[PDB]
């Protein structure tokens, strides 16, 4: 199947604290591999995944130079986006930026993208040509023009193209055994009572990887996507995930209900009942 | 790998 | 863009009383980025806590991870702790080994 790389970068300040607080983390599909934090003492790009020992002094050298210099860029754009929204210098803002790459099974570029946020809000993002940009704001129609007068599509287009690709490839080789795994999810159905005359089913999916999941509960052999209640797939530590899916239903018939999980793990999906 | 040499904002 | 986070506390595997496990605290959709997260063990603070799965959604709302080792016993209690500005006092979630 398809994978990706990408890149969460988030740069806050705080005013009367020092300098901004940067963060790099980077995945590999649902895994975290690599990070930098400012404010962690001697700040350095880290291995988040054990197949990253795979990788020289000499990477780890390069990937903590780059991230201070980008540390340095980011404090910059904070700083001109004070201006660009004439705002004041006593309060706190963020800069969230979001970079990566897609590649199909066959190892060939799927798509490509770049996307930046000011304060939790849409600033500019490259478009899927990889060639222009949409700017969310005036504020952000500045910096469209600044990057295109610079041609700083076309320089990020050869990243993705390039070194993205050929770097999530070689993460790909290299851990394998840990990111071309399947965990076969493992699930089970708990009871809660309710106040009027009905109960609470909840179907639990227990350590998966990847993700992507699909649980649902069927009456009759109709999906209760409308009266079903969950919560997002989330991570469990060890990196496998797991997820719950809840529904509403009259005491005593129970029985009628049943939850069903699907999953790259399961060859057939499991069909669970109280 | 990350990317470098960005232009600012 | 104030955004409250939803906290969440589970265990890795099915709580087995002597038996190795991970306690897990997922904090998400919040913003501002700035926050504390605690995990307690019987009221006190866990020390060797990790942060792990930084992420944002496509909201831009934040995402991450606190966990750490543990081995569940019949006693002992189990909770996350945390501070955000879209909250007047810290909130605290227990672990509800039956959920
Ligand atoms: C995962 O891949 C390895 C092959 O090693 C990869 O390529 C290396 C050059 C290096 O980049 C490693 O870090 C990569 O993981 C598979 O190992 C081979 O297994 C076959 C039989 O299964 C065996 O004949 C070869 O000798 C092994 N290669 C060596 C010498 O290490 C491994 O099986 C893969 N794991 C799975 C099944 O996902
Ligand atoms: C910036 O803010 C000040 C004070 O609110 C105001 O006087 C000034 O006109 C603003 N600048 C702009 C964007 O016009």
């Amino acid at each position: 199947g398809p994978h990706s790389l990408r890149y969460f970068v988030t740069a806050v300040s705080r005013p009367g604290l020092g300098e901004p607080r940067y963060m790099e983390v980077g995945y590999v599909d649902d895994t975290e591999f690599v990070r930098f934090d400012s404010d962690a003492e001697n700040p350095r790009y880290e291995p988040r995944a054990r197949w990253m020992e795979q990788e020289g002094p000499e990477y780890w050298e390069r990937e903590t130079q780059k991230a201070k210099g980008n540390e340095q860029s980011f404090r910059v754009d904070l700083r001109t986006l004070l201006g660009y929204y004439n705002q004041s210098k006593g309060g706190s803002h963020t800069i969230q930026v979001i970079s990566g790459c897609e590649v199909g099974s066959d190892g060939r570029l799927l798509r490509g993208y770049q996307q930046y946020a000011y304060d939790g809000c849409d600033y500019i993002a490259l478009n899927e040509d990889l060639k222009t940009w949409t700017a969310a704001d005036m504020a952000a129609l500045i910096t469209k023009h600044k990057w295109e007068q610079a041609g700083e599509a076309e320089r990020l287009r050869a990243y993705l193209e390039g070194t993205c690709v050929e770097w999530l490839r070689r993460y790909l080789k290299n851990g394998n055994a840990t990111l071309l795994r399947t965990d076969s999810p493992k699930a089970h159905v708990t009871h809660h009572s309710r106040p009027e005359d009905k109960v609470t089913l909840r179907c639990w999916a227990l350590g998966f990887y990847p993700a992507d999941i699909t649980l649902t509960w069927q009456l009759n052999g109709e999906e209760l996507i409308q009266d079903m209640e969950l919560v997002e797939t989330r991570p469990a530590g060890d990196g496998t995930f797991q997820k719950w899916a809840s529904v509403v239903v009259p005491l005593g018939k129970e029985q009628y209900y049943t939850c069903h999980v699907y999953h790259q793990g399961l060859p057939e999906p499991l069909t669970l009942r109280w | 790998s990350r990317d470098h040499s960005r232009t600012p904002m | 863009i104030q955004k409250t986070p939803q906290i969440q506390v589970y265990s890795r595997h099915p709580p087995e009383n002597g038996k190795p496990n991970i306690l897990n605290c997922y904090v998400t959709q919040f913003h501002p980025p700035h926050i504390e997260i605690q995990m307690l063990k019987n009221g006190k603070k866990i020390p060797k806590v990790e942060m792990s799965d930084m992420s944002f959604s496509k909201d831009w709302s934040f995402y991450i991870l606190a966990h750490t080792e543990f081995t569940p016993t019949e006693t002992d209690t189990y909770a996350c702790r945390v501070k955000h500005d879209s909250m007047a006092e810290p909130k605290t979630v227990y672990w509800d080994r039956d959920m």
